[PDB]
């Protein structure tokens, strides 16, 4: 009677959620990895000058 | 050279911490490490007791110019064995089960289990495993309770103490899959003075004498 | 002059050392190829031992490289040709090739000794270092020890019977007494230092080797049995590729020896040991170049690290 | 029966809502955007000095001081700029799997099949590194330590649960439970206020560190999970199981959003980060080899060729300017 | 952390000394070692220098080869001796701890000295004033310059920033260019390029007066600077 | 090979057939 009572009421409290879907939240990582590509010395490899490596 | 005057002596500083690294690393590999294994209620805490003297339990003790470090395995409770990869490299196996193994309640199938499951890991089936039987004293007074029909109906032949010794080695002889790496040393004697020490001593200079015959190319 | 009979050799022996120098030439390159390339493409055996074994199958290649053809072109065209530089330089590189062979079978020999008695983490952090100074030392001097056979040698024109000869060869005189010295105990001191040192070294190693791993004293101690025959059985092996060695350079320095004490002059008695002594040195360098190849053979069939590199190696 | 019924009701009910609701995977939507081509990744430095088993490494906070855990006992301090070896730290235990950088470069806290996260300070008084606190009180081995301040860091553990420290006191201030397996991974968020956890029951959470409410799971791997870290701006995050596949989900879509397997990989993935953009997902895998899988497109798109063993932990720097692996060949590479 | 020196006296023109400098409470043996000499009135002057295990030993060209230098890590002792003393040996010895990696401070702590009496190319570091009367709270910029330019490679500027007080020891206040020291009240900054270096103070205290030196590393020898004290 | 002097013409003939050693 209160063994699986704290997991449905996890499961309760995973129902009230401010649901994002996933083409909803697609748009953040895609924001994200696009508005700091230019930053990443990686995806765009950086000048030799500028190279500490 | 192009270096300040400071980075002269960092450079010096790197340089004295390799030479320390590389001197302590010349300790680190001339030292024998064992990994201990068992089943549930098989006895690991009466061979830890005969070497010369939470999570992980490191023994480390000198025999004969050897440093042996032996690593516990009763302070862990998940068997999940993702630590297992942790211990390649490891000289050798002492795995330990007793006789008196199917009074807890069945010998077959979880011990088994474990013997393959350390012959089947790709890892382990390039290191030795030793086997061991220490104890003298409730090997013999069990075997002659009742016919094992009840949990071993494997065998249904006459059963002496030195006949069931016997079988159960060659069983597990039959148990290891590929003999052409790996090598199995039991271990039949009396848990009464310093002899476990000797037989893994000599077991692992034995394997340590192969390792180094196949670096030469001579086996 | 005349011998009561000329000097020639049988063209059934010339066939029969052809078809022999071809397959140890063949067999030599194809195992001490596939040995560099499995010593060189692992990373897990590369290490003292194996830079050794890698350092003595090199110099058996660049041995049996530098020696079959020129002997091949010498019994198919019996002339020099070529010039006086390269017949200066051959000798040079195959005294150097030789000593560099036994001198990597020497440190083979007391690394596997080493392996047996010092076991006890004999491979420790490795050590490519103390092998990289024992490798350069051996190929200094076997270098070194060779430059007299790159001094030594001139061309010599000759009328025989109307024949007129060109011989590359050591030419009798010479400038400075050492090299005259040399010059007169050539193959003495070929035989002493190519032959015995090596042989010696070698064998008492091995043989201190074998008697570690065979060192049991406490009948059945320990219940482990088995590969003390094992055991036994590379001991076997490794006095075999002694006998082999043994055996297959015996006969060179054997019928230089025969040349240095039966040969006699201004009598007609001398003619037909040179015709046998041909075909002696003919034989006892084939099967110099068969020891060279003997070793990537030996390490198939003993070590199932190396069968098992081998196996991958040819069939794929 | 009436709460098993109850709970498998409501499972089925959150998630046939989570599918009626759920418009298309990530791949449907990114599809249109272009690839990056091959990261092509060349081993600028090469770092050596460990001589055992490479478990764990972690970049500093100014992208030049590097922390480096080893079988031999040791955690071995990088200048990643001029190989020099600014500290070498012997460690008590040897058998380590995790250990980090402090945000302020003062610590360092680092651990394994003792139970016990070790934290030595760097910045003393008498020019050598002591141990400040050893955090205890886990049953299991241990993975996963990341500082969140300077008195305050959260790690993982096989007892299928996570646990919020104070180092100051040493007593362990919150314990976060749920899981059913070990738990092999945990990464911080950005914020610094969440945090995710893999463990071996094949299903990774999302975790409060203020007041501990188990606030959401995931599943939909198939074996162990070993590897786990968010995304840059914290909200999402990867996982690599040994299924060899790697897994995006996302922290408020509450399902997995995509998968990055292929047909050759066979062995499981044991190491994961990203780059600063969250462009390139790295992935330290079993056999060999580091993958670069493009985190949008999960395509195999660079390939780091180094490393004769297991690519076993990956860093990239703050600054994202260079990336470190270290694997059991008793090396690391950086890598730009 | 306690460096404490010993061997001064008087000595007579053409003898040899001996000073002994024993370190208490740090990491003897992982420290490099610095002996520096103050004129009487007059100021600070590097002497010698030797690196962790005995490795690097550098001496001043001014007495090179006739001091010499000797180390025990296992005893924690650093000896300075000297040969032979001309007028000029006369002076107050100092001994320094200085280690060297990536954001290490190579000269927080100094030890007490000892006074020694005798009977009767290089980079030139320039101070603008030598007595400036000031009242506390006013802050105060002192300056001085360098022949060539700190700046190196690295980025790194070596100048290194002490105060002596009346009757007290040098003690560091900046290290490289603008980075406060241990135990240092935040007071204290500095700045500057190339070869013209500012030291600025605000909120100045009553114990900040003394003796302010600059001196470059970046190179051997060790200069110092003429000392710029400030009065009240 | 090696001879005594050129007077010896067995002698230089056999070290045109022998081998180069």
């Amino acid at each position: 009677i209160a063994q699986a009572r704290k997991l449905v009421e996890q499961l309760k409290m995973e129902a009230n959620i401010d649901r994002i879907k996933v083409s909803k939240a697609a748009a953040d990582l895609m924001a994200y990895c696009e508005a700091h590509a230019k930053e990443d010395p990686l995806l765009t490899p950086v000048p030799a000058s500028e190279n500490p490596f | 050279c192009t270096l300040s005057a400071e980075d002269k002596a960092a450079v010096e500083r790197s340089k004295m911490i390799d030479r320390n690294l590389r001197e302590d690393g010349e300790k680190a590999a001339r030292e024998v490490k064992l990994l201990l294994l068992g089943a549930g209620e098989s006895g690991k805490s009466t061979i830890v007791k005969q070497m010369k003297i939470t999570g992980i339990v490191e023994t480390h003790f000198t025999f004969k110019d050897l440093h042996f470090k032996m690593f516990d395995v009763g302070g862990q409770r998940s068997e999940r064995k993702k630590w297992i990869h942790c211990f390649e490299g490891v000289t050798a196996i002492i795995f330990c089960v007793a006789l008196s193994d199917y009074d807890l309640v069945n010998r077959m199938h979880e011990s088994m289990k474990l013997f393959d499951s350390i012959c089947n890991n790709k890892w382990f089936t390039d290191t030795s495993i030793i086997l061991f039987l220490n104890k003298k004293d409730l090997f013999e007074e069990k075997i002659k309770k009742s016919p094992l029909t009840i949990c071993y109906p494997e065998y249904a032949g006459s059963n002496t103490y030195e006949e069931a010794a016997a079988y159960i080695q060659c069983q597990f002889e039959d148990l290891n899959k590929r003999k052409d790496t790996k090598e199995i040393y039991t271990h039949f004697t009396c848990a009464t003075d310093t002899k476990n020490v000797q037989f893994v001593f000599d077991a692992v200079t034995d394997v340590i004498i192969k390792n180094n015959l196949k670096d030469c190319g001579l086996f | 002059p005349p011998c009561q009979g000329p000097i020639e050799i049988k063209e059934t022996f010339k066939y029969i050392n052809t078809v022999v120098s071809c397959l140890v030439f063949v067999l030599g390159i194809i195992g001490n190829s596939t040995l560099l390339r499995i010593i060189y493409k692992n990373k897990c055996m590369r290490n003292g031992p194996n830079i050794l074994i890698a350092s003595l199958a090199l110099g058996d290649l660049l041995h049996i490289v530098i020696d079959i053809p020129i002997n091949v072109y010498k019994l198919l065209a019996e002339d020099w040709p070529f010039g006086a530089e390269m017949c200066k330089l051959v000798p040079f590189i195959q005294k150097a090739s030789v000593g560099i062979t036994v001198l990597s079978l020497c440190a083979l020999s007391i690394d596997r000794y080493r392996a047996v008695a010092s076991w006890s983490r004999i491979k420790g952090i490795g050590v490519p270092k103390w092998t990289a100074v024992e490798i350069v030392l051996i190929w200094v001097v076997s270098v070194v020890l060779a430059v007299p056979e790159a001094i030594g040698f001139d061309i010599i024109t000759m009328d025989y019977k109307g024949s007129y000869l060109r011989i590359c060869l050591l030419h009798p005189v010479q400038k400075t007494a050492f090299m005259q010295f040399y010059k007169t105990a050539k193959d003495w001191w070929l035989f002493s230092f190519y032959f015995c040192l090596p042989l010696a070294i070698t064998a008492f190693f091995y043989t201190l080797m074998t008697c570690e791993m065979l060192r049991k004293k406490s009948g059945m101690q320990i219940a482990l049995n088995d590969h003390l025959k094992q055991r036994r059985e590379v001991a076997k092996t490794v006095f075999c590729l002694v006998l082999v060695f043994a055996l297959c350079w015996l006969p060179l320095h054997l019928s230089r020896i025969l040349k240095l004490t039966l040969y006699n002059q201004n009598d007609p008695n001398r003619c037909e040991l040179l015709s046998f002594l041909l075909v002696l040195d003919y034989i006892g360098i084939n099967m110099a170049s068969l020891n060279s190849c003997i070793n990537p053979i030996a390490l198939y069939l003993v070590s199932k690290r190396f069968k098992n590199c081998f196996k991958s190696c040819l069939c794929c | 029966d009436q709460l098993r019924q109850e709970a498998e009701q409501l499972k089925n009910q959150i998630r046939d809502a989570r599918k009626a609701c759920a418009d298309a995977t990530l791949s449907q939507i990114t599809n249109n955007i272009d690839p990056v081509g091959r990261i092509q990744m060349r081993t600028r430095r090469t770092l050596r000095g460990h001589l055992a088993k490479i478990y764990a490494m972690h970049w500093g906070t100014d992208s030049r001081l590097l922390v480096s855990a080893s079988q031999d006992g040791k955690l071995i301090i990088w200048d990643s700029y001029t190989t020099n070896k600014v500290h070498a730290i012997p460690l008590r235990s040897s058998w380590v799997m995790t250990c980090a950088y402090a945000p302020s470069g003062n610590y360092v806290a680092c651990g394994g099949l003792d139970n016990i996260c070790s934290i030595y300070n760097l910045k003393t008084r008498e020019g050598n590194v002591r141990v400040s606190r050893e955090l205890a009180g886990h049953t299991g081995y241990l993975s996963c330590c990341r500082f969140l301040d300077d008195n305050q860091i959260v790690t993982s553990s096989g007892d299928t649960t996570c646990a919020l420290w104070d180092i100051e006191t040493g007593q362990q201030t919150t314990t976060f439970t749920g899981h059913t397996g070990d738990v092999m991974s945990l990464s911080l968020a950005p914020d610094t206020r969440l945090f995710v956890s893999g463990a071996c029951d094949a299903s990774a959470k999302l975790w409060d560190v203020r007041e501990g409410m188990c606030r959401q799971t995931f599943t939909g791997h198939e074996s162990d999970i070993n590897a786990i870290c968010f995304f840059p701006n914290g909200n999402a995050f990867a996982t690599g199981s040994d299924d060899a596949t790697c897994r995006l989900f996302d922290l408020r879509a509450d399902q997995e959003l995509m998968t990055y397997s292929h047909d050759n990989i066979i062995c499981g993935i044991t190491s994961v980060s990203f780059s600063k953009s969250g462009r390139l997902l790295l992935a330290g895998y079993d056999d060999f080899n580091c993958n670069v899988w493009d985190a949008l497109k999960a395509d195999r798109a660079g390939v780091l060729a180094g490393h004769d063993n297991r690519v076993s932990c990956l860093g990239v720097t703050d600054d994202g300017m260079a990336v470190a692996t270290g694997s059991w060949d008793s090396f690391l590479k950086i890598w730009n | 952390v306690q460096l404490v020196e010993s061997g001064g006296g008087l000595v007579q023109p053409g003898g040899s000394r001996k000073l002994s400098c024993s370190a208490s409470g740090f990491a003897f043996s992982s420290f490099g070692m610095h002996w520096v000499r103050q004129a009487p009135e007059k100021g600070l002057e590097w002497v010698a220098y030797i690196s962790s295990g005995s490795g690097t030993i550098y001496y001043a060209d001014t007495v090179k080869g006739r001091f010499t230098i000797s180390r025990d890590d296992p005893k924690n002792t650093l000896f300075l001796q000297m040969t032979s003393l001309r007028s000029e040996d006369t002076a107050m010895y100092y001994c320094v701890r200085s280690i060297y990696y990536y954001g290490s401070s190579p000269f927080d702590f100094w030890g007490q000295g000892t006074t020694l009496t005798v009977s009767s190319s290089d980079i030139v570091m320039t101070q603008a004033t030598s007595s400036v009367p000031v009242t506390p709270g006013e802050s105060v910029s002192i300056s001085c310059r360098s022949s060539k330019s700190l700046l190196h490679s690295n980025g790194n500027t070596y100048l290194y920033w002490f105060l002596q007080r009346p009757g007290q020891s040098p003690q560091l206040l900046i290290y490289r260019m603008s980075n406060l020291a241990s135990g240092v009240p935040d007071r204290f900054s500095g700045s500057g390029s190339g070869t013209a270096f500012t030291l600025t103070i605000s909120r100045l205290e009553a114990e900040d007066v003394g003796v302010y030196y600059c001196m470059q590393h970046l190179e051997y020898p060790l200069t110092f600077g003429a000392g710029t004290k400030l009065e009240l | 090979c090696s001879c005594s002097s050129l007077m010896d013409k067995e002698c230089v003939y056999f070290c045109h057939l022998d081998i180069i050693w």
